[PDB]
């Protein structure tokens, strides 16, 4: 027969693949003493959209939902972070936790298994360098030939579109299409410093730290010159592990992203094979202000690069 | 290598043009497939057929106008160069009592591209009937199927010379430079590299 | 801070134990080559629902579903088995072919009762390998699974679909009503049966019997009495399985077990734990399904209901 | 903003013009004793799901609390059968509905997912009497719309099959002969089999010709009883409301549903590619639910009909 | 066979009262020049924008969430924007809206008429239409949603507290309330009165004696509507009155039948609505249930 | 040992008699929720449906309920091991005379203390209704005027008569029976065989 | 006239008690009519709330504990009989509190919406049961951490080991009526909630 | 007057050929200058555009007859027409080419410019697969895009010459002269009369 076209079909390798990859990142993280939570697979329509934006109300078109018998809107396992930071909230005494999570979400796209970890209350600074620490050992096992690992500001962000004129709409969809001719209209609608000028235009095309950290320092903007400093010791910190790649021209995913983020790619395949960074934000629309940082490792498209790989 | 694709309409001959005004080897025979000394094999077909070897990642870079972009679902690219070379424009073009013609009725608009003509109508805060038609989107108004079109007006010829006008322009039309996302974060050197020796 | 009620919520420790069993089971699974695989979370609502049959399982009432953008209606997974034997269709080699799978299926219940509506299973099916080979292969590996299991006090009970059968025609052909006697172990409704007709004294006998005991010697002889050959035959087919695995695990004979679902061919068996109210292991022959797809082939597997197995180490821990 | 899709829109003046049709319409049917019944916005999927049109990729579809899958009025005579159903009285009913029906169309093809229907079903009523009541409301229905030219269309389901059996059985070839009047293939098709001339010489002109006098002889030289019965069903019908308006017979038409039983009958205008009204007798349905009775009714297709009242202005 | 819990049936014999009472209703409004319009069946979940859980929706090829007809006020207000020269505009529709529990509805919409003049015009017809129904007794009310507000807000602002005690009107939960917040003399002697009685003698005091200008100025208007129409029919101003949508700008008013529990016919002013696509605006306007009218017709008869 | 629960009613003086007439303790016999006998059972009481409750979790392992309560309750993994005949109530569709002609524009509205019986029943005569639940004395149902039919448990028979309502139709028999958790039956058929064996004879 | 209903419980002797204190023809005789014009009925909580709901009768005497817990909703709750001492409560064995509890909360309780309600504001998810009588076995049997339930003298609790771990809202009699009633016969309705409210 | 259709191409000339055949006045020849709209002496009133721009023109009735090939027919889908005329001037088809060792070797990608037919082949096959629609289809399997193909092939030219050959046939393709029903209801005269002498020649 024919199969529904929501439906996901992995082959009986893939699953052999699947299930290798997590009985490593398994060790790996109960050896980093992160315990798993398998999250439910139903919730409150309203959990979702409401903690996922701000502005215009986020869509539950990519959701799948009924109704229940009691007459309320349920959805389909969307989200495997929010569910944790409820977790989290539940447990009054205020402690360090790190949680990890296997399975997969249910989303709508003319399956999605994930592979993540989450980390509350602990430090701050202590705390990036453990994720990023991870992630990066993470990619280790996977078994993916060449891949990047690039990490991100939202201060940078945030602060480079301030001082752009605040128009923060605008440059976020130049960024996201590295529009560098629509970028150039934009620089001459505008009275900006000749350093902002340099430094928008390069952002857009180079990760060469020494080129990079030129530009941000002529900018003579503490908040600039700070964030850029934060990812350069990451690079440096980390480098050993592997060469760490900053991008100053990463626009933050969620309108919720505190800091730093990070993506990690393969040659072998388009999307991000994993994803995160810090969200401190998430756990204020529970308790209180705490330091959450986590990733997710995205299987399917892990999977996919395997095989273009192995061809 | 650099694996490129462009369309071969009169774009082919726009980038042809700046390939080799670029110090670029250029070589022209037809075929699909071929190569060059400067290391880019080329791959040519269809507007729809470019993006869709984009996005399939048969090649890194492609080129294509912004009227085939804007109308396409595809949208994960990087349009890096943008030859301001032609002088197309999308333009909503009717006869001359359009504009003081009074229907009681919703307008109904022939155009090859339903999307950018919802789009614009949109902005327009006005609701219309979209009537697509592939080809002379001038009879569309002629033959009496619509009461007006949405399509690329350059000289603005075709239109006069069938009493239509232009309406009011909605967007200039172009040939644009996109680079798969991917490529371009593994090739970020060579596609940088023919990004700056194309912008001269 | 709250969430819906058809929502489960597993403790730290019970995904802890429940990923302890599968890391046991699936190194076992993998010992005797059987490839996991992962069945689609949507399936056509059709797929499930062309089925009815006596026991009560594949109802619409229960699924939860949805309309999908071309606009049939899909179900959320109800079922492991039927998405593995269509996968065995697919292969155009026919040859032997071990699955397992390790996942939850969606089921609708009651609210206010701590009835889970999502239900988390393990199990294998066994498609192509010759008839003898299977059922011994299965009866076999479902005993190993259940040492390791950590439960203490557990009983593993086989049945015959064809005995099953074989006794409904012999009472007056009356199988729907011997079904809900049987299923209810209905004694005095059994009685007042056996009253309305005219049974010998050895099938009065059998029935009155095969509804509270599992003696092998007892059931033996009345069996036998009977003189009917499909009868004694069927029983002597359990009999030897309780022979062959007798060392491994006592097992237990029930003639009296209602087959599940209406395709079930012939071997069915459920495993019970002192610790819970439902049974933590149970599944069987049927051949039939395999036939909705390709053709005629011996099918048959099991399946662990995980819920009841974590609900029941935890009352046996106290 | 602006309106989806398969949302339709009607002019301050459309609606003037559909609501001055039904007011007519309304008199005239309430003349002659028909019931206004308004059935209901939504049915369990199920029962459209049972007639193999009856497509559920047409149908706006979606979860009740229950479960269920439910789905918007597609069809007016199911469920004014099922009414008729409930009645014990096994008595004479004539009903009337007025409103719209939702089914699933291309988008920029500039057809409607909204389609206003007026109709009517004659339940019970002996079935001479009844096939002659339609035929002539149906006539009557159509003065009222202010349609310069059109014609009236009627047909047989048992000629129709008669027709497929003598033509070596192969319904399913013929069926879409018919309905494309694909000539070339017809002929491709009477050279693969040893048809009789006169089947042969009456497959050709049923075709394209719509002459009684020709057509009439056609049929009584096949000599099959069968065909020349349902002709002359057809000849009568044509000659007691030939009066009303000239009568029209195709023997080429394709019953629209399996379950139409005989008459069958269809109106088009020339300013409308879809004919404006449409109906024929099916008793089969009735079946489904309680026993044997014979019905039959037609169907106003609204947005057919005002689409050509403003053509036919211009 | 069996039915969508959903999916209604009318009796031959409703149908044929619907249809009557619409005859009438139609050459009212036509007389009073109101345009019927019947707006599209299906609509962007996007726009019913001012719970989706009563809706039936759904997403289209094109990937989009749609959702049946819930609401015949906003397709209406759409209509009007498209309107270029800002004119007057009054529009009727008969048909009926999608929730989850017929619901058929006949309504009336006026745009851009003067302030005034639109709020006597439409409480006028309200007036008309309900003497069209056969529905032998019948009270009409009307209340102010300014008035509403200007009362939650010197009750301490607990506006969300209040609503659902005047909601319920209990009683002893405002008695409790007024005794947590020491309310002045004046604004404890309204909130008690106005739970239960009508009697525009005794309002008017209460509501004078809180010296309280908004009020005062609410009840005012309320009163002059009520001696101004207190001819065609006497009028009933309910001041414990909550609004129905959150929308309401000042006037509001329902109407019910002693054969139904529901309202028979429910409106009032809306300016804001008109905010969303264009600018300010008279916008005022009313629905009839038919669904409860004509149970009420049945009802009454017995 | 072996856990019971009674249904509290007219069942408890059921069960205790047959009971005591098969020679097992009785400490019922005169404000204690759970209590234990010299045969080792334990037993508890509550209401009917409390009874299903207690089984289907286990907390219990026998249970005595009316059939009426089987019926309706949707819990069916147990066994039904004894059936006590100490009972004539039956299951009815009681109304007024005249109720077998009158021709409803409407669903008919049955009140019953239970609906999902009610609504079993009607589903095989193939005809649709309304139930309206009413906890308690479902006559009023249609004297108030509040439903038109009742289905009711029926016995004597006065409760109806009283109230100028009589017997439509009979649905089925009602009976205290003993039912068994599937499990307890498995680990410990013993003292439950020999239970139901003793209580066989007690009749 | 005026139609009442009466929650046959405890409940219908406080409301004949206050109707005798207030002056109104009372005959107490087993299943009526009374001079004032009052025609009464008798029946279990919520069927007073359904007979009322189906505008059977146009007032109604039940207690918050049963408005509370039934779905229904439309009716004016007039008058307020403080009457009583009862309340919804918490109910469990005293270590209740101090006990730490990894998994969720079981909960047994013949009113499932207002202890779902309860612990809503508390921020807690819980499992809940429903028992229909003593729910105090719940705890003791096993099958509930807790309970929330009516608690008045406390006996019940006190004489099982349990008490009251937080109290929730207190129960009482009261007067509810017909919206449409209410609103058509206003007059004798407010005539007696005057006269039941100074008795 | 009889309104008429004819798709750009190469079907273009075929009708103007089969027209003069029957005697008809022909005068697309001495007008291509952007002229999609003309009249000729035996009161003919034709228009020119895409295959699908000739369809709809006849679904809205804009044209009572309109020629196209059996192509488009089969992919579009409108079906509200009369198909009276076949022509057979062609030789064109439509199959399912690829590579040689194809028919032995996840799931099959298609690249084709017809996807309604590809979809319906593969449909009756029972197999499922995965269409890339493509507006030179030969490419899909070179540069690795997809596996086969499912285009028209007439004379297998294309196809050998990029390596490919057709792995079945799907159906026969040729032009076809399409009516619209309500003029044939109403102008069953003429239309009769040109599908006669148009079947002459």
């Amino acid at each position: 027969y024919l199969l529904p076209e929501e439906s996901a079909e992995m082959t009986l390798n893939q699953v052999k693949s699947l299930r290798q990859i997590e009985g490593r990142l398994r060790k790996l993280f109960s050896l980093k003493n992160y315990q798993e939570v398998m999250p439910p697979s139903f919730e409150y329509t309203q959990l979702y959209t409401a903690l996922e934006s701000n502005g215009k109300t986020f869509n539950q078109e990519k959701m799948f939902q009924f109704i229940k018998h009691e007459g309320q809107s349920i959805t389909l396992r969307y989200d495997f972070t929010l569910p944790l930071v409820r977790l989290y909230s539940q447990i009054k005494d205020s402690t360090s936790a790190r949680y990890s999570y296997f399975g997969k979400i249910f989303r709508k796209e003319k399956e999605n298994y994930q592979i993540g970890i989450e980390l509350f209350g602990e430090s701050a600074d202590k705390s990036e360098l453990e994720i990023l620490s991870l992630a990066l050992q993470v990619i280790e096992q996977l078994g993916l030939n060449k891949t990047v690992f690039e990490i991100g500001s939202a201060k940078f962000f945030q602060r480079l579109c301030q001082l752009a004129d605040g128009s923060t709409e605008l440059l976020t969809e130049l960024l996201l299409k590295k529009d560098l001719s629509g970028l150039n209209a934009f620089i001459e609608k505008n009275n900006f410093s000749k350093e902002l000028r340099g430094l928008l235009k390069e952002i857009f095309i180079t990760n060469e730290l020494s080129r990079l950290e030129n530009l941000v320092t002529n900018t003579k903007d503490d908040v600039l010159i700070s964030s850029f400093d934060q990812l350069k010791e990451f690079s440096e910190k980390l480098s050993m592990i592997k060469p760490i790649i900053i991008d100053l021209g990463m626009v933050p995913k969620m309108d919720y992203y505190t800091d730093l983020m990070f993506k990690a790619y393969s040659s072998a395949a388009n999307q991000p094979i994993l994803s995160g960074g810090r969200y401190d934000q998430l756990l204020s629309n529970f308790q209180e202000e705490a330091f959450a940082i986590g990733f997710c490792c995205h299987m399917d498209t892990i999977l996919k690069a395997l095989e273009r790989q192995e061809l | 290598m650099i694996k490129i694709a462009i369309t071969k309409g009169r774009i082919q001959k726009q980038v042809t043009k700046l390939l080799e005004n670029a110090d670029y080897d250029v070589e022209p025979i037809r075929e699909l497939q071929i190569k060059t000394k400067d290391d880019l094999q080329i791959i040519f077909g269809k507007p729809n057929d470019v993006i869709t070897f984009l996005e399939h990642g048969i090649v890194d870079i492609g080129f294509v106008g912004k009227d085939t972009l804007d109308e396409n679902d595809f949208d994960d690219y990087y349009e890096l160069l943008y030859l301001k070379i032609g002088q197309c424009i999308f333009a909503l073009a009717s006869y001359p009592d359009f504009s003081n013609k009074n229907f009681q009725r919703h307008k109904r608009i022939a155009s090859k591209y339903p999307r950018v003509t919802k789009k614009y109508f949109a902005q327009k805060q006005e609701d219309i009937e979209i009537i697509k038609l592939e080809g002379s989107v001038e009879l569309g108004p002629v033959v009496g199927l619509a009461d007006a079109i949405v399509d690329i007006v350059e000289t603005g010829n075709t239109l006069s010379a069938n009493g239509l006008e232009v309406i009011e322009k909605i967007s200039d039309i172009s040939t644009r430079m996109i680079v798969n996302k991917s490529s371009f974060k593994f090739k970020k050197d060579k596609i940088i590299e023919m990004v700056e020796r194309l912008e001269d």
